[PDB]
């Protein structure tokens, strides 16, 4: 099978920059008929995947001219001259040359910004829950960057690590940050066999620490 | 003008088989060069399945070859995906495509969910504190997937977060936060509104402290 390997695959970028993605292919994507059937499409969130680029260079139907397709052989690249804030979300290179036909991983094309620390947030679990025999504690890490934040939760001193479900979200596109979720689920009883409960928000000292007792 | 729309069952039990129609507006079927039937994993990669040409020979992606037959009919301008023995590693965003000399048109996708789990209406719970607040809602154990999460119909969507769903075990649960300045709250209400489509549910719960 024919693999693409797109660099980088996080390309953070100023509006107005000039943006290259490289498509690298494992072998020759020239078909029997000398076309080379390399592909560029940009998925913004929500939507289906929509073309840019066709055949390496051919720019598809409504594409504005900042978009440029080039390459041969084994190395192909998408450059855009100016990006603009509608240029934001997912480049795929694909290859339609060799059965299978394939696509790379994707380059997300993000928005560079400062570094912001997130807001840390503890909740117990409901009575409305407890009242179920469940014991869910929710956790907020709210409206960091870069995603080099991670959560740790301790019990009575004690790092747990079982039974804690994390979501990321996509970059906010109020001011660029991300924000996560973590949830301990616990039954009511094994919520009850403890009393400190805390939610830190840690990094690469230092870290955000939000906590309840029982 | 050009319009490839995709419909069928949005759930599938496992081993049974999923099909869906791809049916095509603003020019035929019978036009080159390929119609394809193309599906992005969650939170993923997308893969080429397969095509039937303008002519109506196949090309089938060769790991799928053996559960898999695209079929077409001309004159319903429509086309067909069969995927047999399905597993839960089967659930996807399916989309049909188009391409030839002019590019490339695309469906806008339906996700199609594998799983022997039956459909589950969510438990919505409030989630109230131990200058500005944060509050949250969590909405634990539905299926399938999605529902739709607004604070006060959509008046504090500025400062709210909704998380993606998990699926554990074979139900889905998600949270959704909301931070308002100290002066609108408790003072002001915040409610959480929660719908479940699929199993015809709409649930409104406020945030009370203590
Ligand atoms: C090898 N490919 C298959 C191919 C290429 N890129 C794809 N790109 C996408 N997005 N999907 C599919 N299915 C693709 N399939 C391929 C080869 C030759 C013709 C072809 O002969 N095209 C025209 C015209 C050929 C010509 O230029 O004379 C025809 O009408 O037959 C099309 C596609």
């Amino acid at each position: 099978d024919v693999l693409l390997t797109q660099i980088p695959l996080s390309l953070p970028v100023s509006l107005g920059d000039q943006a290259s993605i490289s498509c690298r292919s494992s072998q020759s994507i020239v078909h029997s008929n000398g076309n080379t059937y390399l592909e560029w499409y940009l998925q913004k969130p929500g939507q289906s995947p929509k073309l840019l680029i066709y055949k390496v260079s051919t720019r598809f139907s409504g594409v504005p001219d900042r978009f440029s397709g080039s390459g041969s052989g084994t190395d192909f690249t998408l450059k855009i001259s100016r990006v603009e804030a509608e240029d934001l979300g997912v480049y795929y290179c694909f290859q339609g040359s060799h059965v299978p036909l394939t696509f790379g991983a994707g380059t997300q094309l993000e928005l560079k910004r400062a570094d912001a620390a997130p807001t840390v947030s503890i909740f117990p679990p409901s009575s409305e829950q407890l009242t179920s025999g469940g014991a869910s504690v929710v956790c907020f890490l709210n409206n960091f960057y870069p995603k080099d934040i991670n959560v740790k939760w301790k019990i009575d001193g004690s790092e747990r690590q079982n039974g804690v479900l994390n979501s990321w979200t996509d970059q906010d596109s109020k001011d660029s940050t991300y924000s996560m979720s973590s949830t301990l689920t616990l039954t009511k009883d094994e919520y009850e066999r403890h009393n400190s409960y805390t939610c830190e928000a840690t990094h690469k000292t230092s870290p955000i620490v939000k906590s309840f007792n029982r | 003008d050009v319009q490839l729309q995709e419909s069928g069952p949005g759930l599938v039990k496992p081993s049974q088989s999923l099909s869906l129609t791809c049916t095509v507006t603003g020019f035929s079927i019978t036009s080159p060069y390929a119609w394809n039937w193309i599906r992005q994993f969650p939170g993923n990669t997308l893969e080429w399945m397969g095509y039937i040409s303008y002519r109506g020979s196949t090309t089938y992606h060769p790991s799928l070859k053996s559960r898999i037959s695209i079929t077409r009919d001309t004159s319903k301008n429509q086309f067909f995906l069969q995927l047999n023995s399905v597993t839960t590693e089967d659930t996807a965003t399916y989309f049909c495509s188009s391409y030839g000399n002019y590019g490339a048109y695309s469906g806008q996708g339906t996700l199609v969910t594998v799983s022997a789990a039956k459909t589950t209406p969510p438990s919505v719970y409030p989630l109230a504190p131990g200058s500005m607040v944060t509050l949250g809602c969590l909405v634990k154990g539905y299926f399938p997937e999605p529902v739709t999460v607004t604070w006060n119909s959509g008046s504090l969507s500025s400062g709210v977060h909704t998380f993606p769903a998990v699926l554990q075990s074979d139900l889905y649960t998600l949270s959704s936060s909301v931070t308002v300045p100290s002066s609108t709250w408790p003072s002001e209400t915040v409610t959480c509104n929660v719908a479940h489509p699929a199993s015809s549910t709409k649930v409104d719960k406020k945030i009370v402290p203590r």
